[PDB]
RNA sequence: AGCACGGCUGUAAACCGUGC
RNA sequence: AGCACGGCUGUAAACCGUGC
């Protein structure tokens, strides 16, 4: 993998990796997002609703959450998961958690952290993590990490400081684990910064990672409600500056629009596509401006009567199949009949909008028009 | 005028094959129509079902006069625009809902009075607003209301509903006000009872309606009257205009009904099985939330055209049937309506081909393992038009 | 138990409970609320701390989440859980749930209902919670119910059918085995009224409830989310319409003090005091007037800056403990070092002003100046 | 002007009582003095405390000074009126910070500069900070700001922090603008150096300060040695003066160092044991978080008097404990500073009523089991000063 | 919830029974 | 998370180790 920087703009990073996925090249663009998906399908969309979408990532999610508890079927089809769930074609990272629900938080120890399926708690010694990769064989991996700073509020200094050597541990081990095997070569493994809200703590973090020959990094814990980030918003620049610019910055829990473009600010690379999955899911349509649990500013809700009877499309000149095809009157009926082609429909559109608005970031970071961006983006509706 | 254009028959039987010429486009019988009740296939695309070939699905007159409201529909370019259907469009009149929302239902000769548990607020269904509804949605094809009974229940109930119906069917033929664009059909609700039945099958025939319908048989009834009222009905329905039985979708049933003379199906089952993770092949279903399904890194069917059996093994589908993930759901109804429209395609081909009884071999030796393990019902009705299994 | 109405204004049912708690009599106020507590203590507060508090309910409420994990020590003490969590002076009512936490829903079955503790899932047969009551020995307990429809949205009709089913089932059953033991008999059952958002299944759960020698009735699954409840308000009115007028009235997740006048013009008569607890634990202060996840509008919060500085008590002329003693500011610092002494003071404050609310809401309904008292409880801050 | 007003001595041993006479009423010494940091005493309010009967306990410059701010506290009339305490307050100086902040101390003849992880802001504390500081809080008695080495060190540091210590007391005497209300005390910082602690008692004792606290005393050093240089230091103290001991909380350890002469002491230890889940008697104390505690339906103490040991069992707290209510935390929060003040009362009647001997044995029957299973330590401790136990 | 059975015929049905 | 051990001396401590 090699990170080739077209411009950097303010802090912001934009770019090209062009060595991407081992079988030859798959160039992914900076700064970009990543397909998010619930147990390897898109949430709601088979491959034709997939492909029905313009400006699908390069690069799609997936979570050992929903993976794990079918270590042993993967196990048996040999051929990884990629062809296992159909998506052939797309470079893969495995993320350890759903960006969605982080909530259980892996009860971490020294010897395991566990994810969280429908079977229940799964316990994932580093052996257990690396064979499940091998089983996989994903482009990308998190490698196993604690991160239950950011759940708990307590930070005790001397947790967050556990959290940084247990991450650090995981991360030599899973090395070594990887050196062995030869699938695994194949596969790239990402490290996670950590240290909560103490600076000296995720400074020491970023070096001793950095230290590592790992393809990228993963900024843990800055998940947090809308009014927390502005406050590690700080640390996050400071973090970044103690990171290699040659290897991409992923960051978890990151995906409103408005923190998106501050995080790339602070040189942050990749996001998750997780924030079109919940207004989806609340009945809600993106409609803020890009071109040039509480209901958000950057959305309509069309389970609302105004909608009732309006025969627009969500958005005008919208180039999704839901916009083109179909009007908010008839995606209101959807809604309130609770038929299923509701939440088609409004992944679809959900996601195109979203995929659009990182064109428009890319485009803007071209033209140093950013700041316009960023205050087109808080329109309302 | 004759919406219908025979092409071939079968000597042995009863089994037709010809087309619906329909102001959207032609349709070709025998068919089978998937049912989206409240204007959407349950989870797929308008594109999806655009793809898997389908020229003619219906919407339900009951629901869809509720929510979202013949009004709105009209202001919405009608059930076709509304739903964004190129194709042929049938709508149920809201006799069926007799049936299923008995519970809800008061029956007086001025029509059916619809209550919801959930809001107070009321519905009358007459022949003329179930037509006025039908009008506005602009459906292709318009079904009569008609007083529906279930075939389990017997009384003057049976008789009562079979006359009320025709007096039904003539205010709804007074109602129409737009037979240029939509062709009203009739429903033969005679019950189980041969005499009423046929009485039914006699007046309704008298008027001048493009189609006839064959209802009431939807029920638990057994297999043996099932067919036999089929066989009744299509005796003595006007061969050079449609048999559409309603309520029918089950394979053995439409390759046997088919035999029997009928022309058009409609029915929930394939879309609702697949709703509820079940996956239709040639040897019956796949329960695919089974554990056995697990290791199994095959197609639902090697056969299949559909996207769902080209890309999809069954080891993933039940795998994603037990995630949060819609998606599982919609690769069966995707999968499903394709395998009752190869299934009524590969039947129409083969009755052109003067091999319909060949064909029906051969499908029994699927479904059952062998003719030898085919029901008795099957074994009867097939016989009774000249088909036997080895 | 006897129910006695001063009086009744528009729907809105004023009285008192008089022969109430087997112990000779115990005269409870209608419309009246129900001192919340975790594990038996009042949260934060020691009896002192309790004590310190003016206005103190004369019932307490208790849930199985936490006790249910000690029924073996309860069974052992032998002499009922008001001695045993040193609250031998109040009245005691045992719900199901907690009211804070009803997220994961028992599970119902038609043999089982469970509630969920530290330990996990405990599964309680109507025997077993029989013999939970038996050990507790409350005034009151909620009878064994399924309460599960507003936990889930799709709320089938067949569904609600069952849990109105499942709840009159489990009612005949714990009646009969009440007829058997001479300890329970000293204890009243309170049926639960069920049957969602279908008006039909309501009714019929209100009748059938009705129907039983229960003392009083529990009003479930009005519990919702701010807004939803305007619209299962009416269903509210059907609902107590058909219950007896001599038998309280209890209604679950409903605190706010907007939702509990509306429930009281509903002919609605006790409520949980979980509100000032949630308030107490967002660092949030009650304000609102009545004297004549969100934050709220009903409250304040100390956390902010503007209040570093602020030396007046949390409100002018309360005569609690915290306001008497101690100014904004120090709580301020409390919150902001992260003390428990901020809890104490919050909880007690938050506790008296939700008090000092009902007072003057009975006061009120004496001199129909409720209306007026609506509006200055909507008075922001 | 002498501030301890002495009563009764011990003849065998140098056991004292007496009384403080301080600007916010009168302190019976021996005295054990509760430690609420951030003015606070971690989860009980002041009527809690006021009802315990405590007369006097800590707050500390360092974190207070921090958050939240001298200007603030002086605006909220004084560390008094913003925790609404009616008697006296004792304030450490943040010397003891140095030790256990020693990661973020960075020590300078100029002061000490501290710096927080999460914040890059950094903080001075020169000996005139302090005192500026406790000068605003208004506290009763002030302390000096030491050079605090740690007992485990050993190099010139010892040396070097000793007589900083000197320089740092003189800097404190000359920075007090408010003698009349507060009394400044030295801290005899000698390390456990005889030579070094006793060469700092000489030069010490040589200000005029109110009352002499002996310091560097509070870590893990070995206990024969802790109880030594507490002798040594008491030995070469003014007896008219206050003797206060820093950071001794433990009850064995108080008792002694009564007997060798000490009459003022704080610690940490009860509040934190009471936070942890642990509940201080006679015999050495209680881990209720264990499951031993879970029938047992007794107080924690039968002759406790504190409230929770009126009102409440132990099973009750091992259940409320496992419980996500606060609660748990207060009533041994409570208890854990009755125990300490119900001891050293006693203890200060025993001396009064010539009998202090007798009341170490009573003591250490409780305690050990017997005066046979006494520590060595505290049986040479003990006997140095004329107290065996049978 | 989750798991296992049994049920689905122009949809009170991403469902309904029965266990655990 | 929770459970079990071991740890707490003028509070980076409703905590910290170690398992599961
Ligand atoms: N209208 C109508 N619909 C159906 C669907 C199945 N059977 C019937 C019937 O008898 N009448
Ligand atoms: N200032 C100060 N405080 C303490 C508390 C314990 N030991 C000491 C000490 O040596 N100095
Ligand atoms: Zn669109
Ligand atoms: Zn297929
Ligand atoms: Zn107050
Ligand atoms: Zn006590």
């Amino acid at each position: 993998m090699k990170l080739s920087l077209t411009k950097v703009v303010n802090g912001c990073r934009l770019g090209k990796i062009k060595n991407l996925g081992k079988t030859g090249d798959h160039t992914m663009d900076i700064p970009g997002c990543l397909l998010y998906t619930k147990t390897g399908s898109a949430p709601h969309l088979t491959h034709h609703t997939l492909h029905n979408i313009h400006g699908v990532p390069a690069m799609a999610q997936l979570t050992l959450s929903s993976l794990a508890e079918h270590h042993e079927v993967l196990t048996e089809y040999k051929e990884g998961v990629g062809k296992f769930i159909g998506m052939p074609e797309s470079l893969l990272y495995c993320s350890l958690h759903d960006p969605v629900s982080p909530c259980p938080a892996g009860y971490v120890t020294n010897k395991s952290v566990s994810v969280w399926s429908v079977a229940g708690r799964v316990e994932m010694t580093v052996s257990k993590f690396m064979a499940i990769q091998k089983a996989l064989q994903p482009d990308w991996f998190q490698c196993l990490s604690d991160g239950e700073v950011s759940c708990k509020e307590a930070t005790s200094i001397k947790r967050v400081r556990k959290s940084v050597d247990r991450s650090l541990l995981f991360l030599d081990n899973c090395l070594r684990l990887q050196e062995e095997s030869e699938v695994l070569q194949k596969s790239v493994i990402i490290g996670v910064i950590e240290g909560g809200d103490v600076m000296e703590e995720r400074l020491r973090s970023a070096r001793e990672t950095a230290k590592r020959p790992v393809g990228g990094f993963l900024l843990d814990g800055f998940q947090g409600n809308p009014t927390t980030l502005e406050a590690r918003l700080r640390l996050l620049s400071s973090v970044t500056a103690e990171l290699p610019e040659d290897k991409p910055r992923l960051i978890s829990g990151v995906s409103r629009p408005d923190e998106v473009l501050e995080c790339i600010e602070r040189g942050v690379d990749l996001f998750e596509s997780f924030f079109p999955y919940q207004v989806t899911e609340r009945g809600c349509a993106l409609t803020f401006s890009f071109d040039y649990q509480e209901i958000t500013s950057f959305e309509i809700n069309l389970k609302e009567k105004k909608y009732q009877e309006d025969f627009n499309p969500l958005v005008r000149g919208c180039s999704c199949y839901c916009c083109k095809n179909h009007t908010r009157a008839y995606i209101h009926h959807l809604l309130v009949t609770n038929e299923l082609l509701a939440g088609v429909l409004l992944m679809m559109h959900n996601f195109e909008h979203y995929f659009g608005f990182f064109h428009y970031i890319r485009e803007a970071l071209k033209s140093d028009k950013l700041a316009q961006l960023k205050e087109l983006i808080h329109r309302q509706a | 005028p004759r919406i219908m254009r025979l092409v071939a028959e079968c000597s042995r039987s009863r089994a037709r094959a010809g087309e619906l010429w329909l102001p959207h486009g032609t349709v070709a019988t025998p068919v089978f129509m998937p049912v989206g009740t409240q204007a959407t296939m349950k989870g797929i695309t308008t594109e999806q079902l655009d793809a898997l070939g389908c020229r003619i699905c219906l919407g339900n007159t009951y629901h869809l006069g509720l929510r979202p409201g013949p009004e709105l529909i009209q202001k919405a370019n009608g059930l076709h625009g509304f739903m964004n259907w190129p194709h042929n469009l049938l709508t149920d009149s809201g006799g069926f809902q007799m049936v299923s929302l008995v519970s809800l239902s008061e029956v007086t000769e001025e029509g059916v009075r619809f209550r919801s548990p959930y809001d107070g607020n009321e519905t009358l269904l007459s022949p003329e607003k179930s037509v006025q509804i039908q009008n506005a949605l602009g459906s292709d094809i318009i079904m009569q209301l008609d007083d529906v009974v279930s075939s389990t229940v017997t009384g003057p109930r049976v008789e009562e509903a079979m006359y009320r119906s025709i007096r039904w069917l003539d205010r709804c033929i007074a109602a129409h006000q737009r037979p240029d664009k939509q062709n009203l059909f009739a429903i033969i609700q005679g019950g189980l009872d041969a005499d009423l039945r046929a009485t039914c099958l006699e007046e309704m025939t008298k008027r001048d309606v493009p189609g006839f319908a064959i209802g009431g048989l939807s029920g638990g009834e057994s297999k043996s009257q099932f067919w036999r009222m089929v066989a009744l009905s299509t005796s003595r329905l006007p061969k050079d205009k449609p048999r559409y039985l309603m309520g029918v979708g089950y394979a053995t049933d439409l390759v046997v009904c088919v035999a029997l003379g009928c022309d058009m199906f409609d029915c929930v089952f394939p879309t609702r099985t697949a709703r509820f993770g079940s996956a239709l092949v040639p040897t019956g279903n796949l329960q695919l939330r089974k554990k056995v399904f697990e290791k199994d890194f095959g197609p639902i069917d090697p056969e299949c055209t559909c996207p769902t059996c080209q890309k999809h093994s069954r080891a993933f589908l039940h795998a994603l049937l037990h995630s949060d993930n819609t998606a599982a759901l919609h690769h069966l109804t995707v999968h499903n309506i394709a395998y009752q429209l190869q299934l009524m395609s590969a039947v129409r081909t083969s009755i052109v081909e003067k091999r319909f009884p060949d064909f029906v071999r051969d499908f029994m030796g699927a479904m059952y393992g062998d003719p030898t393990l085919c029901p008795t019902w099957a074994t009867d009705a097939l016989a009774s038009v000249g088909i036997t299994l080895g």
